[PDB]
């Protein structure tokens, strides 16, 4: 049934989307996560580092 | 990712194979059929048989595994590829 | 000393395990729709109390209403059962 | 029929592996700003302890 | 007493199919009382988690319906006596099973429809759990009192002989 098959490929279509938008969102919260993270790391071990030897 | 699987079984079991597929992935699974240009002969019996391959199409392991159960199910020869 | 305690908690522990137990079937229902019709949803949620004369002619409406969308059904369908009393 | 969805699953894991590439390009970005906005405080901190040195001193 | 819960697309809304449907189940004859019914949008993600919950809110199911048909024969087995009143103590949200299912409410306080179909379904496995382990312990106090009460009866009943 052709129909039938093309439901079932607008279907996949609809999954495939909301899957690869699943991961770019995991990877984009990540992202801002390890942003602060790494910035937060950053920051304070040198101005710890600097007020040492002050 | 997506991925895919295939294999070979005789034709007359594909109706119910691919009602199968959709009745336990409800209502959802992708796949084509293709009746072979020839019979090909039973390995064990030596019965030439009007055998058909099959591709089936789907996201991840989860359904991998239950296209793969169904394909145990009515004893469908599997393959790589 | 038990038994007025029992009561309030068997009451409490039905409601919330009921409450509970439909918020599976409409996963259930949701689930399957999303499965069955794929991710720009638009399906209607929907209820029926099937008469005990007419549930065998209604499950022939049922599916003369639905048979182009596809025990199984073309449509997505569950049941509660209120006998939990026994 | 077949031929579009033989198209369509073809591009599907195409636009799936775009939309993956988009997001960890931006990660890695994100990542490469957050050393900056990092370094460039350190730097103000830095420059405030020599001062405060010199006014010590 | 049950009740049917079903799902389909719209043609473009959700409206349409509703409005051919309960008009074609009461109109024709009262096939059945029909309605609308309260389910929300939720978190949706990959058909791996999607295919995970299709199995895993089976079982989840049996479970549920478990607890709930134990918290009913636990009422029958505290009813000794008003066991006619069964169905008016085994009510949800204070009210019998036909009006609350009929006026169904998602607890959007208790499920967040914000939260992935996993958590939800794990929270709801985590609550009616601990119904299962606080009936596993009032049976534990109650079959015991009644045994031993029953004993106590057992030792006074009968003739000179017995009692």
């Amino acid at each position: 049934s052709d129909a039938d098959v093309q439901k079932q490929i607008k279907h996949m279509m609809a999954f495939i989307e909301q899957e690869a938008n699943e991961k770019a969102e995991e990877i984009d919260a990540k992202a801002e996560e390890e942003f602060n993270i790494e910035k937060g790391r950053l920051v304070q071990t040198q101005r710890l580092k600097i007020m040492e030897y002050y | 990712r997506l991925g895919f699987v295939a294999g070979v079984i005789n034709r007359e079991r594909i109706p119910t194979f691919e009602r199968m597929l959709w009745r336990v992935c409800r209502g959802n699974v992708f796949l084509r059929q293709a009746e072979i240009e020839n019979p090909l002969e039973d390995p064990v019996t030596g019965d030439y048989v009007h055998k058909s391959v099959f591709i089936i199409f789907f996201q991840g392991d989860q359904l991998k595994n239950r296209v793969k159960k169904i394909c145990e199910g009515f004893r469908a020869s599997l393959y790589p590829c | 000393k038990q038994f007025g305690p029992l009561v309030r908690w068997l009451k409490v522990n039905f409601s919330e395990a009921f409450i509970a137990w439909i918020h599976i079937k409409a996963l259930r229902v949701f689930v399957e729709s999303v499965l069955r019709y794929g991710l720009p949803v638009n399906f209607q949620a929907m209820l029926l109390q099937p008469n005990k004369k007419s549930v065998k002619k209604l499950r022939e409406v049922l599916h003369e209403l639905y048979k182009h969308l596809d025990e199984y059904y073309p449509y997505v369908y569950y049941k509660i059962d209120c006998n939990l009393l026994e | 029929s077949q031929s579009q969805g033989i198209q369509q699953l073809l591009q599907a894991e195409k636009r799936a592996a775009e939309k993956v590439s988009e997001a960890r390009k931006r990660k890695n970005r994100r990542l490469k700003q957050a050393k900056e906005e990092a370094q460039a405080e350190i730097e103000q901190y830095r420059l405030q302890r020599e001062k405060e040195f010199k006014a010590k001193e | 007493t049950e009740f049917w819960l079903i799902s389909a697309p719209g043609e473009k809304t959700c409206q349409q199919t509703w409005e051919k449907l309960h008009a074609a189940t009461t109109k024709n004859n009262n096939l059945a009382v029909s309605s609308k019914f309260n389910i929300p949008d939720l978190k949706v993600g990959t058909l791996d988690v999607l295919v995970g919950l299709s199995d895993e809110l089976a079982k989840l199911d049996a479970f549920v319906e478990g607890v709930v048909k134990k918290v009913a024969q636990y009422m029958a087995d505290v009813l000794e006596d008003s066991k006619d009143k069964v169905q008016e103590n085994l009510l949800a949200s204070g009210v019998d099973l036909v009006t609350y299912i009929t006026r169904f409410q998602w607890d959007m306080a208790k499920y967040p429809i914000k939260q992935s179909l996993k958590n939800i379904s794990e929270i709801i496995a985590k609550g009616v759990t601990q119904i299962d382990n606080d009936l596993k312990s009032r049976a534990s106090a109650y079959n015991n009192l009644k045994g031993n009460l029953q004993n106590l009866e057992r030792k006074n009943a009968g003739s000179l002989l017995t009692r």
